[PDB]
């Protein structure tokens, strides 16, 4: 006698809230810190109760659970700031738990535009060693799926196996508030220069 | 089969969400964008109703000083102009009447100068006819003509020189008689010719006396008359009227010269008899052979009569025509009293025209009064056409203030378009609210498609 | 006691469903933050428009369009200009009343003048000759009674020293001495017997004579023209001119029927053909008219039929007007004093013309205020262009007012609504955060009852 996947679904509720959040911020807010705290103490609680749910999945006073939050998807959470911080950021995470170089960026400015077709990044997708990005755009089908060399970028650093390229959200986030502030001060001197005159 | 399976069925989920939120978005913009139409239309037209009227009534505090009055204004010239020429042809009229009374004036004036002085000189001339004695200027002697005293004072001498002897005129053989002063009134105009003349031989003599004029100045030939000195064929009938007769009435210087009375031409048979109708009496029968008669009319004048009905009115005057023992010196009572009462006439007459001379130019006072009234009229009347010369001679300045009437017009068409906007765009989110509420049953269905239990069933 | 605790699990749904609810306000308000996105869009248009719409409406303010003080002070100097023509039309006005005062004034000299041409020649009236005395003009009212009386004119016409006319007074004088100047202002009867019927009104109302006949012998009134003795140059009757009823008027009612005429100075030397009785049923050589003077002779029936004389001459003076001595003393007394009117009045209605000449000049300077008036319209034209540029400039400045007030309202008025937006999205991360932990705190009181299951 068991009712669990309510609790997969409340998973769901703090995640599309998640995303809510992500792009509701006012260009006027300062700091969000506080935020990323609150959000973060909601979902690890979750992640305990997880926890304290499954302890009878087995199946009171039982079993400390013992098991640590070290999950791809925690890295939902931990970029944010940065994002504020300005455009200059790259930020995924994977290995490193601070900023790329713990707080710069320094490996050579490939931006959300694109490398050589210099388009924003609209649909893209990563590779969790190389962090080579493509939308699957004119570098769709030079020698796609035979990742034993030659991944289109001169002298990389690794042999590689065929995931294709995976999830990664965090893209047009750091593009969208960006781009609105740098468009508000725009939108505020035009006017002013012209407002009353 | 049939082991897990429908899991998947969640899928309908998202196509359900992502249907709602494209129809209830759409639903919501656009019942925002009529809400929009709505307040900006209403305030609009706050807006414009704010100011419409005011600018008019700011203009009509001025404007009405030359207001909607422009009609009857600009076309008061047609009345105005009536009035001129109507004021003017009246006072033509006036003047006309004014002009033809002064010219009847100048007319009784003629006849007043002309005639007064002019009769009362004539009828006073009896009197240096009377007491004159100087060459020329009247004489006791003209009672026959004017120079008449020439022709008798030479025949002092020539009183015997021709085919027979002519001791007298006949005015000095016989006369009137004592005390006959009422009948004499009158004797120039009864008899004429006997008193006049002189006397000759016979008709051979017709040539004979006519022109030794030529001594003094004498004006006139004057009449011949011949009877003897002596009586003559009593053979036949001797006439006496009623009255002392020009036979009982006489004195004699030479008594045998009654005869040729009788043989005159029936103008010694005159009686005067008082009254017009007194001689109606009885001439009629002329009584003991007598024809004619006189009558009075006042103490002044009378009629002359003949047959008993006969009747005409003559000038009588106050000449004496004979030497009479009663001369002209004796009725020196009466030709001064009576002058001084019949002057009167002089101031009479002249009263009697100008009583009604004042009449008519005191009537000419109102009209110069309103000669001179229409007069005024004529500047009344062209300070008030002055109105012309006021309102378009003053530009209509209203220009600086209706330079904001085009905007305040215009600005309701652009609500008359805004509310055309309005009135189809209200109806478009019904039309998208038709589209979308029933779509959301779709929603509804697939919401309610989620239930499923896991049991350990084979 | 009934159900160990299954009748509890409805919480958790119902936050989940209230934290769906703040999910649709946040979708709602995030399209409401883009509709008011669009909002600024619309206001950022109206401003980049209405800017350069005032920018060239300003610059419009930079040409010449020279005004002046001469706005109104034209008008106001040709106020004086305006008054001028009035004082003009007003002279003008006075200047034909002066030529309607002349007209009236020439209208009587003219009905004058043609009076006189028709008077040029033999009387127009006969009545004219009783103007002079008192009783002749109560002859002249006997004369006006007589032609309101026509059954006593044509019985008793109106008096033989009136009706009857001659070339000249010595030529009227054939009826001069034959019958006295007293009588001869009597009325004319037509037949013997007329002064009884009509005696009455010329005898009391007025004061002259009538006469009645001597003798009734209608036959040829002298014995054949052998009377033509002495140079008799023929018929008196017919030698004056008038009516006959008039001419056998005087015939014995004054004896003038049987006299001949003659300019000689003729008489009547017949005398001694006549020592006799000889009536003949006629007394024919009582009396004659001859040249200038008239000697009389009796025939008494008392008498032997031996006459004795009377004489009387004839007076050339003012009686028998067929005219004033026809032109002799009318000459000097009436024609003169009429040419020199007659002069006078060509004068005077050229003075007249004169004054229409002189009203022809204000007249033609009447017509030239007019045009100068017009030309002061032209003027007012250029008036008009000056006001209606005026009209031009006065509606840029209320188009640019109106402006002012757009851009500062609209700066500001729908724009600041950024501020409920942003206060919502402070609402909704409070709410979002406080319902998350309000379902996480629900935790233990779930299906973890196994203590009594």
């Amino acid at each position: 006698r068991d009712l669990s996947n309510i609790y997969q679904q409340c998973y769901k509720q703090i995640d599309e809230t998640i995303n809510q959040l992500v792009d509701s911020t006012s260009p006027s807010t300062i700091g969000i810190e506080e935020q990323v705290a609150d959000i973060t103490s909601t979902y690890k609680l979750l992640s305990t109760y997880e926890s304290e749910s499954n302890s009878f999945d087995e199946h009171p006073t039982p079993e400390p659970a013992t098991m640590v939050n070290n999950t791809d998807t925690l890295k939902i959470l931990k970029v944010l700031p940065y994002i504020w911080n300005d455009p200059t950021c790259v930020i995924p995470d994977l290995q490193n738990p601070a900023d790329e170089d713990d707080l710069q960026i320094e490996g050579g400015k490939i931006e959300l535009t694109c490398p050589i077709t210099c388009k924003p990044y609209e649909a893209p997708l990563i590779s969790r060693k190389c962090n080579h990005v493509f939308d699957r755009d004119g570098i769709q089908n030079y020698l796609q799926g035979y990742t034993t060399r030659d991944c289109p970028q001169a002298a990389c650093s690794q042999v590689v196996s065929m995931r294709d390229f995976v999830r990664d959200p965090i893209m047009e986030l750091r593009c969208k508030i960006a781009k609105m502030k740098e468009s508000q001060e725009q939108d505020k001197r035009s006017s002013q220069a012209i407002d009353v005159l | 089969a049939k082991v897990i399976y429908v899991n998947e069925k969640d899928s309908e989920h998202q196509n359900a969400r992502e249907l709602l939120r494209d129809v209830k978005s759409r639903f919501e913009k656009e019942k925002s964008n009529q809400a929009e139409a709505q307040s900006n239309i209403d305030q609009g037209r706050k807006k414009v109703d704010a100011l419409n009227k005011t600018i008019a009534h700011l203009e009509e505090e001025l404007t009405k000083e030359m207001g909607g009055d422009k009609d009857q204004m600009r076309q008061e010239l047609e009345q105005l102009e009536k009035a001129n020429e109507k004021l003017r042809e009246v006072n033509n009229s006036l003047v006309v009447s004014l002009q033809d009374v002064k010219n009847e004036e100048r007319d009784i004036q003629h006849e007043r100068e002309s005639e007064l002085r002019t009769i009362s000189r004539s009828i006073q001339n009896k009197k240096v006819e009377l007491q004159n004695i100087a060459k020329g200027n009247d004489t006791f002697l003209m009672n026959f003509d004017r120079n008449m005293d020439r022709l008798l004072r030479t025949i002092e001498q020539r009183k015997n020189e021709f085919e027979t002897p002519a001791i007298g005129p006949l005015g000095s053989l016989v006369t009137i008689r004592k005390g006959f002063e009422k009948w004499t009134r009158s004797i120039q105009r009864a008899i004429s010719s006997s008193l006049n003349a002189f006397v000759v031989s016979n008709p051979k003599d017709n040539r004979l006396f006519r022109d030794i004029m030529r001594s003094c100045g004498i004006r006139s030939n004057i009449p011949i008359v011949t009877y003897c000195l002596s009586q003559f064929d009593y053979s036949k009938g001797r006439a006496h009227g009623n009255y002392p007769t020009i036979v009982d009435a006489l004195e004699f210087s030479k008594p045998e010269i009654e005869c040729l009375f009788v043989d005159l031409s029936r103008i010694e048979r005159i009686v005067l008899i008082e009254d017009k109708n007194e001689a109606r009496n009885f001439l009629q029968r002329n009584p003991v052979n007598v024809n004619m008669a006189l009558s009075l009319r006042d103490r002044r004048s009378g009629f002359q009569l003949s047959g008993g009905y006969r009747l005409d009115t003559v000038t009588y005057q106050d000449k004496i025509r004979l030497k009479v023992n009663s001369s002209s010196d004796n009725g020196t009572q009466y030709l001064k009293d009576l002058i001084e009462q019949e002057t009167k006439e002089l101031q009479n007459i002249r009263d009697r025209y100008e009583e009604k001379l004042s009449e008519v130019r005191s009537r000419l006072k109102e009209i110069d009064g309103r000669l001179k009234s229409t007069k005024n009229e004529m500047r009344k009347t062209n300070f008030r056409m002055t109105e012309l010369k006021m309102n378009v001679g003053k530009v209509v300045d209203t220009g600086i203030l209706n330079s904001k009437i085009n905007e305040r017009k215009n600005q309701e068409q652009a609500i008359a378009s805004y509310e055309a906007a309005k009135e189809e765009l209200g109806l478009k989110i019904e039309q998208i609210a038709q589209e979308a509420q029933p779509i959301k049953e779709q929603y509804d269905s697939t919401k309610l498609a989620l239930v499923e239990a896991q049991d350990e069933l084979q | 006691k009934t159900d160990e605790f299954l009748k509890a699990k409805e919480k958790i749904n119902e936050i989940f469903e209230k934290l769906n609810t703040i999910r649709d306000e946040v979708i709602k308000k995030k399209n409401q933050n883009e509709y008011y996105r669009g909002r600024t869009k619309k206001l950022q248009a109206t401003i980049i428009s209405t800017k350069e719409d005032f920018l060239r409406s300003q610059e419009i303010l930079a040409q010449t369009h020279l005004p002046e003080k001469s706005v109104f002070e034209d008008i106001d100097i040709k106020r004086k200009e305006i008054i001028n023509k009035e004082g003009e039309i007003r002279d003008l006005i006075s200047e034909i009343d002066a030529k309607a005062n002349a007209i009236n004034h020439e209208m009587r000299s003219i009905q004058r003048q043609a009076e006189s041409k028709t008077k040029s020649l033999t009387t127009t009236d006969k009545i004219g000759i009783l103007n002079q005395d008192q009783d002749l003009k109560e002859v002249r009212d006997a004369v006006l009674m007589v032609r309101e009386h026509p059954e006593m004119k044509d019985k008793i016409l109106e008096p033989p020293i009136m009706t009857v006319s001659a070339i000249n007074a010595q030529f009227a004088a054939y009826l001069a001495q034959c019958v006295d100047y007293n009588t001869s202002k009597a009325l004319t009867v037509v037949d013997s017997d007329s002064y009884k019927l009509f005696a009455n009104p010329i005898l009391d109302k007025f004061k002259v004579n009538l006469r009645e006949l001597s003798s009734a012998d209608t036959t040829p009134p002298v014995p054949a023209e052998t009377v033509r003795d002495l140079g008799f140059e023929g018929y008196l009757s017919d030698f004056i001119t008038g009516d006959k009823r008039v001419m056998k008027m005087l015939c014995q009612t004054s004896k003038i029927h049987t006299i001949p005429v003659s300019r000689r100075e003729l008489t009547p030397a017949q005398i001694k053909k006549l020592i006799t009785p000889r009536p003949n049923g006629k007394i024919l050589f009582k009396r004659i008219i001859h040249g200038n003077r008239l000697v009389d002779i009796k025939q008494s029936a008392y008498g032997s039929k031996q006459v004795f004389p009377t004489d009387v001459s004839i007076k050339q003076t003012n009686f028998y007007q067929g005219s004033i001595m026809s032109n002799e003393q009318k000459i000097r007394i009436e024609n003169e004093i009429i040419n020199l009117k007659n002069e006078y009045n060509d004068r005077k209605s050229t003075l007249d013309a004169l004054s229409n000449q002189k009203s022809g000049y204000r007249h033609e300077l009447s017509e030239l205020a007019s045009k100068n008036d017009d030309i002061n319209r032209e003027a007012h034209q250029l008036n008009e262009i000056r006001k209606k540029y005026t009209m031009r400039k006065s509606t840029i400045e209320t188009l640019r007012e109106k402006l002012d007030q757009l851009k500062r309202e609209a700066r500001k008025d729908v724009s600041q609504k950024i501020k409920d937006i942003d206060d919502q999205i402070q609402q909704l991360l409070l709410k979002q955060r406080h319902l998350l932990s309000k379902m996480a705190s629900s935790m233990k009181s779930l299906k973890n009852c196994q203590k009594e299951l």
